């Protein structure tokens, strides 16, 4: 973000403007150029997960969906899972477990307004009332995602 | 008499549905009776053809 | 119209509905009964053919 | 979206009160700036749209809520699909009587007609499951809001135990979204006029430095000078009838 | 033909409909947007018993 | 009307229910009230009572109503053009090809004995296909008169160009 608004505002000297350029391309690229599946599966494995610059984008979802079913979508199963632990052990609103939470809850927003079989996984493992309580936890971003989270439901229960 | 009105509109419908079934019914039946009344010429026509060889 | 009007005409909505659903019931099991005639003599005159 | 009037009031200048305020005596970081308003704004058009949309479905189900309720009392027939009844909200009795006569004369005499008052006209046809398809072209030509079951809380019985759960789930994730537009609305409504201030002598710094070839062919006299960070202040308050008075 | 017309809607029309039955002399004939329509097609006001007029 | 008949009369085509009755003099039989009642005993009243048809379902009876009316405004029209055509070649009389009694035998007349005619239409036949020999017939008919007089009016083309050939 920092190298992406340099670009538009350069400096005089061409060598600087060369180091802008060359900087911006290694970040970009490295991020996107890993697999989509790998990245989503070894994030949720070890339990750490952060935003980052493919793992936000609507088409990593797109590809990724069909690859889950194993068990009728069991890797997605799996997350819903983790968002539903984190808030119950060891309570919520300690650093770590806050950083998941706006993540896990992002994942699940763009899976479930892509497919429309997902909303059947949030009531079976019942997903969809853990949901409904982040609405009234605490902190902008998790209120934020947790109502986003919502509607991508909703809509498809009743339009 | 307005709900009452409705409940005989709603049986009407189906009597209607139960009239319709029954003659479905009757086609099913049949298609069971037309193997059961053909399995008694089919074995009557075996033993005398047994009958002339018997006789042989 | 008036409740009663309403009311004749629903009489009638129920009378249709029971009339058209005889007059489907006797062409739907007149079917059935060609159906049981040729169906026997279709068995028939295959076996005996086999027993021949 | 936050139903304020547009403010213009064309000051870079520090002298003024609102001059002191609205724009810094600190530097001007371009870059700065433009992320600051990047971000807020991408969560806001993406609330915007949610509202709206959280907004029309609340709506629609508050409204056939009562109408399926009514629609089961005219006797728990309207749960199931042993006949057919066409639910509806008609704002016109009068449309109601046009609908009655196309039905009468046309396609004989099968409707039973019930109708309970909303705040609209619901209006019941009942009929046939074999000629659903022939009330819809009727319906449909005459606009009203006659479809076999409004509710689209089908899929349990009784459907209406349905409906009142999405009702509910409805009535509180519009709740937290009006919460959220509220506190952004208070918060970035000054920041708005601030950046606003701002911008306009952005666009100034620019075009004093010329950032464009047209500028150079504009004034060819281009001077140089050090005005102390406090005189800085009365340096911008007047501006000559042709001078562009550089900031920062 | 006018007269006679009034004549059996007066007297018949009471079947179809309280209403429905209005005085008419003279077939009336609707065509104005589907606020007024009257046709076999579509129609929002009719004969309210079954006549149909033939003249050559 | 004044024109438009010659030895027809008009006709209103009316249907009731047995149970019927009229309310603009009551206490009457229905029979009665059309003879003696309906304007001034002059109405000439004819039985059109016509027997039963087939009818396989709800739905289809329906769909029967929507092919009469289309196909009587059509026939309506076909004999618009058959009249049209007879002017146009002027053939006028006086009680003919303006009103022209069916099969030279009055109007009222064959109403009174049309108690559904055959001519290959029969009573016991599903309704929808006589629907359709009825709607073909005069179609077919109405193609052969129209093609005919095309004919015609282009040979007369023909015979006023040659005119002024040999003299003009």
């Amino acid at each position: 973000p920092t190298v992406q608004s340099l670009s538009e505002r350069k400096y005089s000297d061409e060598e600087l403007r060369q180091d802008i350029s060359n900087l911006k391309e290694i970040l970009e690229n490295e991020y996107q150029e890993l697999t989509s599946f790998d990245e989503y599966v070894a994030e949720l494995d070890s339990k750490l997960l952060c935003w980052s610059p493919p793992h936000v984008d609507n088409g990593f979802w797109s590809d990724n969906i069909d690859e889950f079913k194993k068990d009728n979508y069991k890797i997605f199963r799996q997350l819903i899972e983790l968002l539903q632990a984190k808030v119950r052990n060891g309570d919520v609103n300690a650093k770590q477990e806050k950083i998941i939470i706006q993540v896990a809850l992002n994942d699940i927003t763009h899976v479930v307004e892509l497919l429309p079989e997902s909303i059947d996984v949030l009531d079976k493992t019942g997903g969809k009332a853990d949901i409904m309580e982040l609405l009234n936890h605490s902190d902008s971003r998790v209120k934020y995602e947790a109502l986003k989270a919502t509607q991508a439901i909703i809509g498809y229960t009743f339009k | 008499s307005q709900k009452n009105g409705i409940a005989t509109l709603l049986q009407a419908e189906k009597e209607a549905h139960e009239i319709v079934s029954k003659a479905r019914k009757y086609r099913q039946d049949k298609l069971k009776q037309a193997k059961t009344d053909a399995a008694k010429e089919i074995d009557s026509y075996k033993i005398q053809k047994d009958k002339e060889l018997k006789e042989f | 119209l008036t409740p009663n009007q309403v009311n004749d005409e629903l009489n009638k909505m129920q009378a249709f509905i029971r009339k058209e659903a005889e007059e489907k019931a006797k062409e739907i099991q007149l079917k059935a009964d060609q159906e049981y005639e040729i169906e026997k003599t279709n068995i028939v005159r295959n076996e005996t053919n086999n027993i021949d | 979206k936050h139903d304020i009037k547009l403010y213009e009031g064309d000051t870079d200048k520090y002298l003024d009160g609102s001059g002191e305020l609205y724009v810094p005596p600190s530097g001007s970081v371009i870059d700065d700036y433009v992320r600051n308003a990047s971000y807020l704004e991408e969560r806001l058009i993406q609330m915007e749209d949610a509202t709206d949309q959280i907004e029309v479905q609340k709506n629609d189900l508050e409204q056939y809520r009562f109408i399926l309720q009514s629609g089961d009392e005219f006797i728990a027939a309207a749960i199931g699909a042993s006949v057919n009844y066409v639910t509806g909200v008609i704002a016109r009795d009068k449309v109601a009587t046009l609908e009655q006569i196309l039905w009468r004369v046309l396609r004989g005499n099968l409707f039973f007609k019930t109708v309970e008052i909303e705040q609209n006209a619901f209006i019941v046809f009942s009929h046939g499951d074999l000629i659903i398809k022939r009330i819809r072209k009727i319906a449909e030509s005459l606009d009203a809001n006659l479809y076999d079951v409004d509710s689209s809380n089908e899929g349990r019985s009784q459907q209406l135990a349905k409906v009142n759960k999405n009702l509910s789930d409805l009535y509180t994730v519009l709740k937290t979204t009006s919460t959220t537009l509220e506190s952004e609305l208070y918060a970035i409504a000054k920041e708005l006029d601030s950046w606003f201030q701002d911008v306009t002598r952005e666009k100034a710094i620019f075009e004093i430095l010329n950032k464009s070839n047209y500028d150079t062919n504009r004034k060819i006299l281009i001077a140089e000078g050090w005005i102390p960070r406090d005189e800085l202040a009365t340096l911008q308050a007047r501006l000559g009838e042709m001078i562009a008075r550089l900031g920062i | 033909l006018s007269k006679c017309k009034s004549e059996l809607i007066d007297a018949f029309g009471f079947l179809g409909g309280n209403a429905f039955m209005k005085d008419k002399k003279g077939k009336i004939n609707k065509q104005d947007t589907s606020l007024h329509q009257y046709a076999s097609l579509v129609d929002t006001e009719y004969e309210p018993f079954v006549m149909y007029i033939i003249n050559l | 009307m004044a024109t438009a008949l010659y030895t027809a009369n008009d006709f209103i085509l009316i249907s009731l229910p047995q149970n019927a009755q009229p309310v603009t003099a009551p206490g009457s039989k229905t029979d009665s009230w059309f003879n003696e009642t309906l304007i001034g005993g002059r109405a000439f009243v004819s039985d059109f009572k016509i027997p039963e048809f087939k009818i396989g379902s709800l739905d289809t009876l329906i769909v029967e109503s929507e092919e009469l009316s289309k196909v009587d405004n059509q026939i309506g029209a076909s004999i618009g053009k058959i009249i049209e055509i007879l002017q146009g070649l002027n053939e006028t009389s006086t009680n003919a090809y303006r009103t022209l009694p069916i099969n030279n035998m009055p109007v009222p007349e064959y109403l009174e004995n049309f108690q559904w005619q055959t001519r290959k239409f029969k009573l016991d036949k599903s309704i929808k296909d006589l629907i359709t020999l009825i709607s073909n017939e005069s179609s077919q008919l109405d193609a052969d008169v129209r093609a005919t007089y095309a004919n015609y009016n282009s040979a007369k083309t023909n015979l006023a160009a040659a005119e002024r050939k040999k003299t003009g």
